[PDB]
């Protein structure tokens, strides 16, 4: 399952 | 054997035509299981592997949901990262991402890893302690401050020795009778003179599994790394692989030369010789 | 992946401690959220707890946040009648965005020392014809329901500015309907 | 940062004339990611050929697999095309069973 | 300023469009669009990652939008259903995981209508205080009754002397159906302010309640012999006596 806590770089 | 689950993404700017391309695999192994492509019809992860198809409805709709917050991250970092490094609207860039986590034959986690990439070059790569980054450039560097701020790498480091190693362990179960089997190479020689005076030796290993395998050329007991052409383990496309090894040859000494080939599958290591 | 709310209503006696809960299926959310809503009005933020928080204090707000049961209790300490409102729990996360429960209508109802219950009939100040039965001085205990030609209303809630005056009153009309018997 | 695509070209199963098999072309170690591939039997396009996801190795560089059917003969000459930004001119790579 | 959405209200008739408008000038990449029906939680109908792209939510269907800019994200309404009567909350944030949260318009009540005639502003009376209460009590509690209202969008307050009072002031927690069987029914609000006998039994004190209504604008046609129900504020008003 993919990663999912998403942080803009 | 150790087992790993990847992810990769590649976000490339169209400019003047829209949208970025963005394109997500995910592998286990050297098995694609499942796929989304922007410019595909569904707009929906889609399965790759027989295993995966067992999944429920509410795994398509999560991957989908989540693999579409990482395109739309992605679609941001691009407009970002052109800022960064101050390029022009006209150019087409790239971002890379790959992570995953291995586990060993019993099943617990060995190591997780993620590293991020712009145009084909190293960005930000999470260490090998997982609780730190290192940045490639001053741009990195913003990117490195802001993910420290969010927390992202004990987020990251919970899914890669959490959720990462636990549906791995779930993945290899349901498609075990592919991704846990072990087959061994079938090996052949072919001989061909290059000169009068000199001749190609060429050991094939086809339809093995794993890719890992290691074909080796040594003369009389002398290893010939340094003389040896090796081209990349590539897939047969029926689950399977391929791999030769070739060593250029001074005519009528063939007999001298020997080829040895170890895999898992392969209840002693072969020793082969030409005819 | 949804955020709920049990119970939809709360009525509590003023001054008593009270709790309301939250429970979320959302996974690796960025924070969870407290928000107040007044009747007609937008969005108060209350409490946000980020991912890394277990817990976010405010006066006599405080809310709680355990990730890996999906809960999140928000405790209200010495209740005032102007707690009363809708409370909303809001959960982040990157696939479902900031996903909100149905809310909890909290009801703080004020103490009455001295309950004196009548019903009285009030005249219209323009018209002789026109006239209103008033049910008022009653404890927050009892309770007012609703014939189709008569029109009784719920038990008013206190403008949440008052300083003086403060009793729970019903109001009864009609088009000929005594208030002997309206209640 | 350009790199140049390394190409193998081979079938599926071993070769036997007259047996259903898969051309493949193995294109690995290039990019930018744009490419065109294109599998020949005696220098023509062949139309319905499919290609795996795109994807990349440790070092960045993208790797595409492209495979058709197609029976091979004594006498039918098969080939992949590449055209990359790297490249002087479209690589032709001919299959060679023997190799 | 930060996220500006127009307008505050509307009454609209069943098949006319509508933009609700939603400005943020913080250079928000991040807008969002959603609806909370009454005694519900807000549902997302559309959300926006930057310029140039948008994305359905939960509840995307009879629903537009449009990203040309960082700065508006326009919801369209092309053929107003029924269904869509709710209040609207347009939202931005500078990421995705908003660590200081999402920031909120003030919110958009939308009214949808089988027609303009069933719009009716609320008739105001303002009763006495009942003598019995006065020398029960030594207290005073006029009742205010707005009547035959619709929609449901109405502010009471009291006005003593001038000035708004909130001491002594109960208000209904929601208006009455008068025709609670009926979808189109037309509401009904009440209203107390007690004060002290002496306050009442005084010829120099004024009492007003004062309702705010929320109707059609003036833009908005109309063709019937009652007066145009457009917003406005009804009152009635009662002076205290000592005689």
């Amino acid at each position: 399952e993919l990663f999912s806590y998403l942080i803009e770089k | 054997g150790s087992h790993s689950m990847r992810y990769f993404f590649t976000s490339v700017s169209r400019p003047g035509r829209g949208e970025p391309r963005f394109i997500a695999v995910g592998y286990v192994d050297d098995t694609q299981f499942v796929r989304f492509d922007s410019d595909a019809a569904s707009q929906r992860m889609e399965p790759r592997a027989p295993w995966i198809e067992q999944e429920g409805p509410e795994y398509w709709d999560q991957e989908t949901r989540n693999v579409k917050a990482q395109s739309q991250t992605d679609r941001v970092d691009l407009g970002t990262l052109r800022g960064y490094y101050n390029q022009s609207e006209a150019g087409s860039h790239t971002i890379q991402i790959m992570y995953g986590c291995d586990v060993g034959s019993d099943g617990r986690f060995l190591r997780g890893y993620r590293q991020d990439a712009y145009d084909g070059k190293d960005y930000i790569a999470l260490n090998e302690d997982l609780r730190s980054w290192t940045a490639a450039d001053m741009a990195a560097q913003i990117t490195k401050r802001k993910w420290e701020a969010a927390h992202e790498a004990e987020q990251l480091r919970a899914y890669l020795d959490g959720t990462c190693v636990e549906w791995l362990r779930r993945y290899l179960e349901n498609g075990k009778e592919t991704l846990q089997r072990t087959d061994p190479p079938k090996t052949h020689m072919t001989h061909h003179p290059i000169s009068d005076h000199e001749a190609t030796l060429r050991c094939w290993a086809l339809g093995f599994y794993p890719a890992e395998i290691t074909l080796t050329w040594q003369r009389d007991g002398e290893d010939q790394t340094q003389d040896t052409e090796l081209v990349e383990t590539r897939p047969a496309g029926d689950g399977t692989f391929q791999k030769w090894a070739a060593v250029v040859v001074p005519s009528g000494e063939e007999q001298r030369y020997t080829c040895h080939v170890q895999h898992e599958g392969l209840p002693k290591p072969l020793t082969l010789r030409w005819e | 992946q949804e955020v709920t709310q049990i119970p939809a209503a709360l009525s509590v006696p003023e001054g008593e401690n009270l709790v309301l809960n939250c429970s979320f299926t959302l996974r690796w959310i960025y924070n969870l959220q407290w928000f107040r809503q007044d009747p007609g009005k937008g969005l108060t933020s209350l409490l946000l707890i980020q991912s890394s928080q277990r817990e976010q204090t405010s006066g006599r707000l405080n809310a709680s946040l355990d990730k890996s049961s999906g809960r999140s209790t928000l405790y209200i300490a010495a209740s005032q009648p102007g707690d009363s409102a809708t409370y909303l729990c809001a959960v982040n996360n990157a696939g479902n965005m900031l996903t909100f429960g149905g809310g909890t209508r909290l009801m703080v109802k004020p103490h009455i020392q001295n309950p004196d219950p009548a019903v009285y009939q009030l005249r219209d100040s323009k018209s002789s014809d026109k006239s209103v039965c008033l049910f008022t001085d009653f404890d927050s205990q009892t309770n007012v329901s609703q014939d189709s030609d008569v029109y009784i209303t719920d038990k008013c809630v206190l403008d949440m500015r008052s300083m003086d005056f403060k009793s729970n009153s019903a109001v009864a009309w009609s088009n000929d309907f005594a208030c002997a018997n309206a209640f | 940062i350009q790199r140049t695509p390394k190409i193998q070209v081979y079938s599926r199963h071993p070769a036997e004339n007259g047996k259903s098999n898969f051309l493949n072309c193995y294109v690995s170690g290039f990019h930018p990611s744009d490419i065109e591939v294109d599998l020949l039997k005696n220098g023509e396009r062949i139309e319905k050929v499919e290609h795996s996801d795109l994807s990349f190795s440790k070092d960045w560089s993208f790797y595409l697999l492209y495979y058709t059917e197609f029976t091979p003969t004594e006498k039918d000459e098969y080939a992949c095309r590449v055209n990359h930004v790297t490249l002087s001119q479209p690589k032709i790579v001919k299959w060679d069973r023997d190799m | 300023a930060g996220v500006t959405q127009t307008p505050k209200f509307r009454i609209l008739k069943i098949g006319q469009s509508m933009t609700l408008q939603c400005t943020q000038d913080m250079n928000h990449n991040y807008m969002y669009w959603y609806r909370q029906d009454p005694g519900m939680g807000l549902k997302l109908i559309y959300y926006s990652v930057g310029a140039g792209i948008t994305d359905k939510g939960e509840v995307p269907n009879g629903y537009n939008v449009s990203r040309s800019t960082t700065e508006d994200f326009p919801l369209r309404l092309e053929s107003a259903a029924p269904s869509q009567t709710s209040v609207y909350f347009c939202a931005s944030s500078e990421t995705r995981g908003a660590p200081y949260g999402y920031t909120f318009g003030s919110g958009t009540r939308l009214t949808v209508v089988e027609d303009l005639n069933k719009v009716f502003p609320p008739e105001v009376a303002v009763f006495e205080p009942s003598e019995a209460e006065i020398s029960h009590t030594q207290k005073a509690t006029l009742v205010c009754l707005a009547t035959g209202f619709y929609p449901d969008h109405v502010e009471l307050s009291w006005w003593v002397n001038g000035k708004e009072v909130h001491s002594g002031v109960c208000t209904d927690p929601q208006p009455l159906k008068e025709q609670p069987a009926l979808n189109d029914s037309r509401y009904a609000l009440s209203s107390r302010l007690r004060v002290s006998a002496t306050f009442w039994q005084d010829p120099r004190n004024h009492f007003r309640c004062q309702v705010q209504f929320y109707g059609l604008s003036e833009n908005d046609e109309w063709t019937q012999d009652r007066a145009k129900p457009v917003t406005q504020i009804v009152s009635a008003e009662a002076w205290g006596r000592a005689d």
